[PDB]
RNA sequence: CCCUACAAGG
RNA sequence: GUUAA
RNA sequence: UUCCCGGGCCUUGUACACACCGCCCGUCACGCCAUGGGAGCGGGCUCUACCCGAAGUCGCCGGGAGCCUACGGGCAGGCGCCGAGGGUAGGGCCCGUGACUGGGGCGAAGUCGUAACAAGGUAGCUGUACCGGAAGGUGCGGCUGGAUCCUUUCU
RNA sequence: GGCUAAUCCCCCAUGUGGACCCGCCCCUUGGGGUGUGUCCAAAGGGCUUUGCCCGCUUCCGGAUGGGCCCGCGUCCCAUCAGCUAGUUGGUGGGGUAAUGGCCCACCAAGGCGACGACGGGUAGCCGGUCUGAGAGGAUGGCCGGCCACAGGGGCACUGAGACACGGGCCCCACUCCUACGGGAGGCAGCAGUUAGGAAUCUUCCGCAAUGGGCGCAAGCCUGACGGAGCGACGCCGCUUGGAGGAAGAAGCCCUUCGGGGUGUAAACUCCUGAACCCGGGACGAAACCCCCGACGAGGGGACUGACGGUACCGGGGUAAUAGCGCCGGCCAACUCCGUGCCAGCAGCCGCGGUAAUACGGAGGGCGCGAGCGUUACCCGGAUUCACUGGGCGUAAAGGGCGUGUAGGCGGCCUGGGGCGUCCCAUGUGAAAGACCACGGCUCAACCGUGGGGGAGCGUGGGAUACGCUCAGGCUAGACGGUGGGAGAGGGUGGUGGAAUUCCCGGAGUAGCGGUGAAAUGCGCAGAUACCGGGAGGAACGCCGAUGGCGAAGGCAGCCACCUGGUCCACCCGUGACGCUGAGGCGCGAAAGCGUGGGGAGCAAACCGGAUUAGAUACCCGGGUAGUCCACGCCCUAAACGAUGCGCGCUAGGUCUCUGGGUCUCCUGGGGGCCGAAGCUAACGCGUUAAGCGCGCCGCCUGGGGAGUACGGCCGCAAGGC
């Protein structure tokens, strides 16, 4: 565009949309489990992915993933959401943090333990 | 009617040199002549001269080029490899003496029109003055 | 479990 | 009928 | 050597490339989710008109109605304008809900046909118009982003 | 109701002086001087008591602090475009320290806005901070500056200062106390409670130091502050050991069962000594005060430490925490088993379907280490809003075309001014921070001192090339003159022949029509085919082109009239009168809409015949709107060269339309093809540019959702922007 046009209209700073409306852009959000479902992945994949419908303190009710093999969540389990979507589950944009609230840490987990919330087992 | 008689000249020169013409004419004007003075002095062109084309005043600009060359495409290197307008109608470019650019570490030049007359970037720096940054050459 | 890892069929 | 090589 | 089957060479179109037994469109069915319209129903803001109007400053009175007085004046008190807010009527605006209602996104293997890509089997696309389970079909005009010199879907 | 003191209040006097009216002078907005008139002062207390200290009154000035005013700068939405009555200005008042519609009386009719008013949304602003090569982007916590607020709203009183967080009054909400009349209260001070939240600490010590208020002083107050406590929240420093030690224990993992790995790692030997334990033990603190001196200078003297028995010293002295992420590519690091599109991983690409370096465990490995990961957010990479530093023929992007308003841009020469621009000097640019140097804590973090910075803005002076402005000149752009030219350019009227349909007459008879084949249909009320006549509507064969004209849409028989554009020649006139163009306005294929008319042929819909698995189609027979005209709407498009307009520049060849010329050919305007240089991702473009440049407009910014929803504007509607 001409310089005159640039003087007349300038450029437009374009902003980005959040991939995570956990309101306050808080790093995490608390909520209660409304439903504990199972969901099928998209095309390339097949499996019974574990998801939960959570009613947030942020006034939102979004579905969150329940990572790990374990899992002990029911229709009233209070839990902490963190954000991190699931490439396979369109609509699932948050992960439930294991080891916090009513969400038990994955038991017998021996590797990436800090994720999955699993304390260190005694070695001898 | 031209909108940038200066830009016009830099281009007539640019286009001509690109086809290895011996010389090229440009509508006459003092300011334009002054710029030509430097190109000559700086050895970018053989030189120039007033002439009258069909009754009107022009300026034959005698172009320079390197020697014929080796292999394929024996066309000679250009003396004036780059001649570019900086300040322009509706975007004039002005610089203070500490803002005069250094074209190609000195290998090239800048031509400003100062209140002390048209000067190469060195001539300007020397006389300690800035002005309108007309163009750049190398 | 028969097909080919499945779907669907027996 | 789907997904692969 | 026109035709059926397999094949070789040149060329052309292609949205095909585990390569036409390719690709692929829309309706509909099942599941998840966001969302538009929306009578009525409540919450708030705002503008206009009129009305009521605390405190307080200011202005007038301050009288044979009160207090002080060195008679000049002062205080109390009274009245008024402005005035936080409030009321009634009307107009605009926003938020929540919302019967009923429109379409949309997304989710390996459900249903119907086959619209498009090769002249895709009636060249396609297009603005508009009517019409039809659906893709679409047809009219009129336009564009090339069109191949060349009985009939038949799928995968 | 009564009594009473003062540095409380008042009257009189003195008037250095000051205030006010009027005059004059100087100066220039209300600044300074001067004259007359008028008006205005005061507080006492202490004693080392005949003279000092604290203090009071008036005035001028200083210093510090502040009020008000002005230039410039300060986020998003134009789906916010018109806003305004104290509104804009005046005169005269009120108010204040003071200007001012700050407030009022009256008069005038003004003020503001596309350089974005008004409305809506969001937000305290800076020094700085983070990031970035820079330009820039993001940000404003701690510290410093300014502002604003003190439960919400309004208000004034006191005072130098407030319209006052721990002052006052009223209204509102809320809490508490009430004998129900009526009262009390405001932690956005320190700490602490509770609620909300992913989340943020002690109801600590001290007033020793620095700083503040009151006091002559002693000294009193100070949750300001100086410290301690809690939290890996961050940064920096430190530890968990050092040297020796086997061709190499065991265990565990691989294996080709030979052996390879963990690995000098361990064990074990020796050495040093984090912790701890003793003893010493701070700096921060020397003033105020007191004595001498003169309550000065100067000199002596005394008191005082929260932190803390801490830091730091010296002695003794134990071998004494390691975790977390990761290992398919990006990206450093591979094997075994389990599992079998399951369970699960996943930042993006992707991985798992029975031998998975990608899942889960293990061995091994890589990375970092009192941390390591994750999530969230900011800058970067992203020249991915491109000023530096991008684009639009086919990738997203040229507006359907023109006219032209504001605006942006502007040929050659001379002169004035000196706004832009450039130069010098100078003022400003607080501290902290950043940078460099040196220095203080054993280092560092942290901190001290010093050095250097600049943009921006103010002031004075200077320059004049370019841009600007004024003045004059010019003729190369532009426009005009005269003379010629070609054209389906437009509008109105008239008019010609071919064909179809229909009607009439003649003649003639059994079918015609239609298809792949058929049938519907039409025909003995005589069709088809043929001849003659008539009516009507619509469109113009050959010429005709790869042609011409127009801004696009688009325009085609012939004639007349009215009318637009354009090209060449002659160099005749004007003398930069130019280019572009937001908005506006006009034009704008087809279909469609309204009123009226027309209606031959064609033909959405529709009625039928076929075809087909079906056939809401393609083929066949009919057929309404419509197609045509007038007038008014609609405003779209593959409105396309998918290429905005103007100008200058950069080989040619060939065909062609139209004009001029000394007419092999030269010169101008237009239409094509191939190609120089160059450009392009390529295809291609290439003097009719997509090349080289300048000016202006329009537009793009991943795909779907969606040209949808909402709002506005327009339309009768369909619907358009
Ligand atoms: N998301 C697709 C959108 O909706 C339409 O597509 C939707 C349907 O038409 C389509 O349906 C297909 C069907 O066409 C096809 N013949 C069979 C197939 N099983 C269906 O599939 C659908 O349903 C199954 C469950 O039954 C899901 O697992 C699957 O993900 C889903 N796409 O699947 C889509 C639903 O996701 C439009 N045609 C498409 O252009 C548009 O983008
Ligand atoms: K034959
Ligand atoms: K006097
Ligand atoms: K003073
Ligand atoms: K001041
Ligand atoms: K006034
Ligand atoms: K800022
Ligand atoms: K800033
Ligand atoms: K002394
Ligand atoms: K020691
Ligand atoms: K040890
Ligand atoms: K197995
Ligand atoms: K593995
Ligand atoms: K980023
Ligand atoms: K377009
Ligand atoms: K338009
Ligand atoms: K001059
Ligand atoms: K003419
Ligand atoms: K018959
Ligand atoms: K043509
Ligand atoms: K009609
Ligand atoms: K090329
Ligand atoms: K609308
Ligand atoms: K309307
Ligand atoms: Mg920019
Ligand atoms: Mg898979
Ligand atoms: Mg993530
Ligand atoms: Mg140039
Ligand atoms: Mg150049
Ligand atoms: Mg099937
Ligand atoms: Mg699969
Ligand atoms: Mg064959
Ligand atoms: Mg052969
Ligand atoms: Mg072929
Ligand atoms: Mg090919
Ligand atoms: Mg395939
Ligand atoms: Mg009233
Ligand atoms: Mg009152
Ligand atoms: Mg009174
Ligand atoms: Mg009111
Ligand atoms: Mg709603
Ligand atoms: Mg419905
Ligand atoms: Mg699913
Ligand atoms: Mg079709
Ligand atoms: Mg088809
Ligand atoms: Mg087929
Ligand atoms: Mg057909
Ligand atoms: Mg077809
Ligand atoms: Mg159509
Ligand atoms: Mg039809
Ligand atoms: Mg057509
Ligand atoms: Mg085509
Ligand atoms: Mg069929
Ligand atoms: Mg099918
Ligand atoms: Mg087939
Ligand atoms: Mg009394
Ligand atoms: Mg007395
Ligand atoms: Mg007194
Ligand atoms: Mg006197
Ligand atoms: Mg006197
Ligand atoms: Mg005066
Ligand atoms: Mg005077
Ligand atoms: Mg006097
Ligand atoms: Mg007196
Ligand atoms: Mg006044
Ligand atoms: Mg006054
Ligand atoms: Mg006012
Ligand atoms: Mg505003
Ligand atoms: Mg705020
Ligand atoms: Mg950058
Ligand atoms: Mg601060
Ligand atoms: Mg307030
Ligand atoms: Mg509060
Ligand atoms: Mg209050
Ligand atoms: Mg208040
Ligand atoms: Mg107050
Ligand atoms: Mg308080
Ligand atoms: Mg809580
Ligand atoms: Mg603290
Ligand atoms: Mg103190
Ligand atoms: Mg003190
Ligand atoms: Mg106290
Ligand atoms: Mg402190
Ligand atoms: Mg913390
Ligand atoms: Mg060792
Ligand atoms: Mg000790
Ligand atoms: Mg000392
Ligand atoms: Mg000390
Ligand atoms: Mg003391
Ligand atoms: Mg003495
Ligand atoms: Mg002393
Ligand atoms: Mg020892
Ligand atoms: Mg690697
Ligand atoms: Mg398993
Ligand atoms: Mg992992
Ligand atoms: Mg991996
Ligand atoms: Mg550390
Ligand atoms: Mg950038
Ligand atoms: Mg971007
Ligand atoms: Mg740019
Ligand atoms: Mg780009
Ligand atoms: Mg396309
Ligand atoms: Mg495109
Ligand atoms: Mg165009
Ligand atoms: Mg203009
Ligand atoms: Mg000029
Ligand atoms: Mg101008
Ligand atoms: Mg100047
Ligand atoms: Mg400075
Ligand atoms: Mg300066
Ligand atoms: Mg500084
Ligand atoms: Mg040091
Ligand atoms: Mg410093
Ligand atoms: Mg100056
Ligand atoms: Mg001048
Ligand atoms: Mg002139
Ligand atoms: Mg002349
Ligand atoms: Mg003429
Ligand atoms: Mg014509
Ligand atoms: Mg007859
Ligand atoms: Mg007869
Ligand atoms: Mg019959
Ligand atoms: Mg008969
Ligand atoms: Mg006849
Ligand atoms: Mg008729
Ligand atoms: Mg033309
Ligand atoms: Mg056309
Ligand atoms: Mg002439
Ligand atoms: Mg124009
Ligand atoms: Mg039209
Ligand atoms: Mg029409
Ligand atoms: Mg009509
Ligand atoms: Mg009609
Ligand atoms: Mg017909
Ligand atoms: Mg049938
Ligand atoms: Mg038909
Ligand atoms: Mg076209
Ligand atoms: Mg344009
Ligand atoms: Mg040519
Ligand atoms: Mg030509
Ligand atoms: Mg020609
Ligand atoms: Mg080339
Ligand atoms: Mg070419
Ligand atoms: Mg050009
Ligand atoms: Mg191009
Ligand atoms: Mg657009
Ligand atoms: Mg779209
Ligand atoms: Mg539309
Ligand atoms: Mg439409």
């Amino acid at each position: 565009p001409t310089i005159n046009q640039l003087v007349r209209k300038g450029r437009e700073k374009v902003r980005k949309k959040s991939k995570v409306p956990a309101l306050k852009g808080a790093p995490f959000r608390r909520g209660v489990c409304t439903v504990v479902r199972t969901v099928t992945p998209k095309k390339p994949n097949s499996a019974l992915r574990k998801v939960a419908k959570v009613r947030l303190t942020s006034g939102y009710e979004v579905t969150a993933y329940i990572p790990g093999e374990g899992h002990n969540l029911q229709e009233h389990s209070v839990v902490l959401i963190r954000g991190g979507r699931v490439k396979d589950l369109p609509g699932v944009r948050y992960h439930i943090v294991r080891g916090v609230y009513d969400a038990a840490g994955v038991k017998d987990r021996k590797k990436s333990r800090s994720k999955y919330g699993t304390k260190k087992p005694k070695e001898a | 009617m031209l909108t940038d008689p200066i830009a016009d000249m830099l281009t007539r020169i640019r286009n001509a040199t690109r086809v290895y013409k011996e010389s090229t004419d440009v509508p006459a004007s003092r300011f334009k002549e002054e710029i030509l003075r430097i190109l000559a002095r700086e050895g970018f062109i053989k030189g120039y001269e007033r002439v009258d084309v069909d009754g009107k005043p022009y300026l034959r600009v005698y172009l320079k080029y390197g020697p014929r060359r080796q292999g394929p495409d024996p066309r000679p290197e250009q003396v004036i490899h780059h001649i570019r307008r900086i300040s322009k109608p509706g975007r004039r470019v002005y610089v203070g003496v500490k803002e005069i650019p250094r074209v190609r570490r000195g290998l090239g030049i800048a031509i400003l029109s100062t209140s002390k007359g048209v000067l190469t970037d060195r001539e300007a720096r020397k006389l300690g003055v800035g002005g309108e940054l007309i163009c750049e050459v190398w």
